[PDB]
């Protein structure tokens, strides 16, 4: 527990909205799964049982916020920003053509919620396409992720 | 348009978040 400050609940309570599907106070078995299945996996009913019963140290079924910081609080892990570099490609190069389609874009408005227009789906692309050839390739993909 | 960073670059941000609260989970 190295958060004093109040800030930090006030930050923590948006956080738990994100993974709340029924704001129950609760997080269950359904909303936990239905999460994991937007990073593109198809895991099984027995995969919500066995997660879930690792982190609930009460055995009452769900994890509640003391369960939560504990791991919060643990979770420190050093992620090297390029594990998500490649890896983000792949997941974008649905068929894997060497190229990002536009179609495979459309999807990823979905997983971050911008529900972005016909208009805004263009716009994206056209600020990454240094060329008129109507897709984005590799290169135009870093130009835009160079972030800081 | 300018600084286009912001639009591409937020959505990366949270990905990285994700996967940070199941790897709790798991534990590597
Ligand atoms: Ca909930
Ligand atoms: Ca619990
Ligand atoms: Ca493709
Ligand atoms: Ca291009």
């Amino acid at each position: 527990a190295d958060q004093l400050t109040e800030e930090q609940i006030a930050e923590f309570k948006e956080a738990f909205s994100l993974f709340d599907k029924d704001g129950d106070g609760t997080i269950t078995t359904k909303e936990l799964g239905t999460v994991m299945r937007s990073l593109g996996q198809n895991p099984t009913e027995a995969e919500l049982q066995d997660m879930i019963n690792e982190v609930d140290a009460d055995g009452n079924g769900t994890i509640d916020f003391p369960e939560f910081l504990t791991m919060m609080a643990r979770k420190m892990k050093d992620t090297d920003s390029e594990e998500e570099i490649r890896e983000a490609f792949r997941v974008f190069d649905k068929d894997g053509n060497g190229y990002i389609s536009a179609a495979e874009l459309r999807h990823v408005m979905t997983n971050l919620g911008e529900k972005l227009t016909d208009e805004e789906v263009d716009e994206m692309i056209r600020e990454a396409d240094i060329d008129g050839d109507g897709q984005v390739n590799y290169e135009e993909f870093v130009q835009m992720m160079t972030a800081k | 348009l300018r600084r286009g960073q912001i639009l591409w670059f937020r959505g990366l941000n949270r990905i990285q978040t994700q996967i940070k609260v199941v790897k709790a989970f798991h534990s590597s």
